[PDB]
């Protein structure tokens, strides 16, 4: 019937009928076509199939799903924040804006996770991880439309006598339900949130640090290699091979960035380890020399190794340094999108439904607005998501522009 | 419209008490919607407690509002002196916006006799017009009182008035005055007017009685 | 920090337009809502109306609706709750209250306007010496009465000797009955106190304009 007046200021205020349709406007210009050609790419352009593609291509489709109804979004504000299209169409825009919402956190979950388990432990079944990644899919669909039932049953629209609008979404029409709310939204924020974002940095953690460590065996193989060419006496030279022969087969163990989504039984595959065979047998050629009494010719031998070294691995680990710098901007990017997106908006709710459960009304109201505007941002910082995973995506941005 | 009711409407109890105090609905009100006030007799009703739990700016800590749905309580974990006033409950839930009854809280001290004193006509009225007839009941405890007029033993109602004071700041006794109205002419033909004041002091009530010259 | 003052009601004729002015200080005007809550006889409190502060935004209950008509001046600070065809039910202590929002209701509340919505004329006090009873002084403390009868409208200031003494004074609050106000006032004094020195009752009206001075005597 008539709202606070704190609410009632900010309902008749630019924030809402001027900042936010702007904001909103410059979304759907940037996260339609750019999700539109990422979710084209990964189906019709895509002829890997890794389970990386399938969760951003969900991550595309949580995307579209809602900036589709933007027109409809930027227009309610545009009028001074009223509805005239119906309970029910209210309603799909507050499903598919809460299911974006949780639908881009677990997605990234899931991707985070699994391109950090490629690195640590890659296994070789890339059809058969490719069907469980979409039944995940699926399942994570079919969760969270199960989990915002209470957003899509409830009524969301309320007619303002003062204000002369029917607001949707942003005034609760029935304040004995803030109970309810309150306890909901702090479920997700802890089970949806929380927990995805701690499965998430951990997994960059992971990821980060091993793609540091196939960095430290090209650095430790690099180094020895300078210290036998320096080296006078025997014992120098037979510790130096030891420790580069090491570091070889570790780095044999772990996956190329030229050949990433190439399975380890492929031919490309067999060629950077063939490579290695070659290089490997090498400093058992110096060994032996060294093992045997001869210093000055194991010295020899490394000069031998810099010649394998310049054309089989200087060609396979040559962009090993440049996967790193993905993976960091990733992780920036991921934890832009945690910093803008997902905390201001999971805490907030929180904090809103807890004030009006315990005075009636919350001066966050703003905040809350700002937050819920600023977490649709995440469609708009997610094709640069695409760009530092997908391969494929990356020529089709460079192509386009 | 939904219906406050404030149970109960009238209590006594003595310094140092945890005093409690309900307010109960027709329908289902919610948490947020409930506030509480404070009203001493002369001054405007001020807020205490908003949103049933939260209180407001100055209010001291031994107030404590607890209770969500239909049940709403106000709760005083020790009892002052200043605590003795009048407490509402409000809604703004649905239109009209409703009002409690009003808890009217009272210093609980040992129960007194009523000091009864009964007074004649007045010589400046009998000659002007009227005659009336006034009784003083002073300092008494609980409030529970009641008095009854008799003209020579017949029971009178007609021209009975009667006015009643609140608790008392110093000593916090009750007290209560009786007027009888008659005029000039029937006023002479009587004799003898009793009154008698029932308490729970005592089972016999304190009557004082005078005789015409 | 915010103060509220209300002023018009008295006496107003049944059936009639009053106007009650409510002046604000301390904050913006503006930037909170403004409502009227009026308290009957019986100390029991009524919802009269709410004003939204963004703009001219009424609502009135039923039983109100289409009589009161509450008027919002945001440039001279003042708020104002007009009345039409008044009844005898109307007869309230009008609050001025600000509703800073819906779950903090009326936080800072005003004082209140005595309305006494009566068609009775200005009637008189008349002040009767009341004394105990012949050769009854053989008592420890003797109790001395006072009556106001027959007065319209309320209040009456009434103080024993100009307001001297105060120990042992009981002063009862009149009852409408009749359309005549009835006024009752007790003084318990030592028995050395009276007869000894005169303790008179000041009664003054201020309506009418009326003050009298009544000797008690024990004759």
């Amino acid at each position: 019937f008539s709202v606070d007046e704190f609410s009632a200021s900010v309902l008749t205020g630019k924030l809402t009928t001027v900042f936010l349709p702007i904001v909103y406007t410059i979304v759907f210009v940037v996260a339609l076509p750019s999700n539109g050609m990422a979710l084209w790419v990964f189906l019709f352009r895509t002829k890997k199939k890794a389970p990386a593609v399938i969760y951003m291509a969900n991550l595309a489709l949580a995307d579209l799903l809602s900036v589709i109804w933007f027109p409809l979004k930027i227009a309610y504000h545009i009028h001074g924040n009223n509805w005239i299209y119906g309970e029910a169409l209210c309603n799909v825009l507050i499903g598919f804006f809460y299911a974006n919402m949780y639908c881009s956190i677990l997605f990234l979950t899931c991707l985070s996770v699994q391109r950090a388990w490629e690195i640590v432990n890659p296994m070789g079944h890339s059809r058969k991880k490719a069907n469980i990644a979409i039944g995940i899919s699926l399942a994570i669909w079919l969760l969270i439309l199960l989990v915002t039932i209470p957003l899509y049953v409830v009524k969301q629209t309320i007619f303002i006598p003062a204000l002369q609008i029917t607001t949707c979404h942003d005034v609760l029409p029935e304040q004995l339900l803030v109970g309810d709310m309150f306890n909901y939204f702090l479920s997700l924020a802890i089970g949806v949130f929380l927990f995805p974002a701690f499965l998430t940095a951990s997994a960059y953690v992971l990821m980060i640090r091993a793609l540091a460590d196939l960095e430290d065996n090209w650095e430790t193989l690099n180094d020895n290699l300078k210290v036998i060419e320096k080296a006078d006496n025997a014992a120098q030279v037979k510790d130096a091979l030891t420790k580069m022969r090491a570091a070889a087969l570790d780095a044999q163990k772990a996956t190329p960035p030229k050949l990433e989504d190439k399975s380890p039984d492929s031919p490309e595959m067999k060629d950077f380890r063939h490579g290695f065979d070659i290089l490997v047998g090498q400093i058992d050629d110096a060994l032996k020399l060294a093992n045997e009494g001869k210093v000055k010719e194991a010295q020899a031998a490394a000069e031998q190794l810099k010649t394998t070294r310049n054309a089989y691995i200087q060609k396979y680990l040559e962009n090993s340094e440049k996967k790193r710098k993905r993976a960091i901007k990733l992780a920036v990017t991921v934890a832009a999108m945690y910093l803008i997106c997902f905390t201001p908006s999971n805490l907030l709710l929180v904090v809103h439904y807890f004030l009006i459960k315990s005075q009636g009304q919350s001066h966050v109201y703003a905040l809350y607005i700002v937050a819920l505007c600023l977490s649709t941002l995440n469609s708009c910082i997610d094709p640069f998501v695409y760009y530092f995973v997908s391969h494929d995506f990356r020529d089709h941005a460079k192509n386009a522009l | 419209q939904i219906v406050l009711t404030q149970s109960p409407a009238i209590m006594s109890a003595s310094l140092g008490e945890r005093v409690t105090m309900t307010c109960t609905a027709s329908s289902s009100i919610s948490s947020s919607y409930l506030h509480w006030y404070q009203q001493k007799p002369g001054s405007s009703p001020k807020l205490w407690i908003y949103s049933t739990s939260n209180l407001a700016s100055g209010v001291p800590a031994r107030f404590s509002g607890s209770g969500s749905g239909t049940s709403y309580s106000l709760t005083i974990s020790s009892m002052e002196a200043e605590d003795a006033a009048t407490y509402y409950c409000h809604q703004f839930h649905r239109s009209p916006y409703t009002f409690g009854g009003g808890t009217k809280l009272e210093i609980k001290r040992a129960d007194a006799a009523p000091t009864v004193s009964i007074f004649p006509p007045s010589s400046e009225q009998l000659t002007s017009g009227g005659a009336s007839v006034v009784c003083f009941l002073n300092n008494f405890y609980p409030k529970d009182i009641n008095v009854k007029w008799k003209i020579d033993g017949s029971e009178r109602q007609n021209g009975v008035l009667n006015s009643w004071t609140d608790q008392d700041s110093k000593d916090s006794t009750y007290s209560m005055s009786s007027t009888l109205t008659l005029t000039k002419d029937e006023y002479e033909r009587h004799n003898s007017y009793t009154c008698e004041a029932t308490h729970k002091t005592s089972t016999s009530p304190i009557v004082k009685s005078f005789n015409r010259n | 920090e915010v103060i509220l003052v209300e002023s018009g009601g008295g006496l107003v004729k049944p059936g009639g337009s009053l106007k009650l002015s409510c002046a604000a200080s301390g904050f913006t005007f503006s930037s909170y809502a403004m409502s009227w809550v009026r308290q009957t006889p019986e100390k029991r409190l009524e919802w009269v109306a709410t004003i939204s502060g963004i703009g001219s935004y009424t609502y009135y209950p039923d039983s109100v609706k289409g009589r009161f008509t509450i008027s919002r001046d945001n440039a001279k600070n003042t708020l104002y709750l007009q009345m039409s065809s008044l009844r005898s039910e109307d007869t309230a202590m009008y609050y001025c209250s600000r509703q800073d929002y819906y779950g903090s209701s009326y936080d800072y509340w005003g004082q209140g306007t005595t309305l006494t919505v009566s068609s009775a004329k200005t009637t008189a006090p008349s002040v009767y010496p009341l004394a105990p009873v012949c050769g009854d002084t053989t008592g420890s403390s003797v109790t001395l009465g006072c009556l106001v009868k027959g007065y319209f409208p309320e209040p009456v200031t009434l103080t024993w000797n100009s307001g001297s003494l105060s120990s042992g004074v009981h002063t009862f609050p009149a009852v409408l009955q009749s359309d005549l106000y009835t006024l009752s006032s007790s003084v318990t004094v030592t028995s050395s106190t009276w007869p000894s020195q005169s303790i008179t009752c000041n009664v003054a009206h201020p309506a009418s304009s009326t003050k009298v001075d009544k000797k008690i005597e024990p004759r």
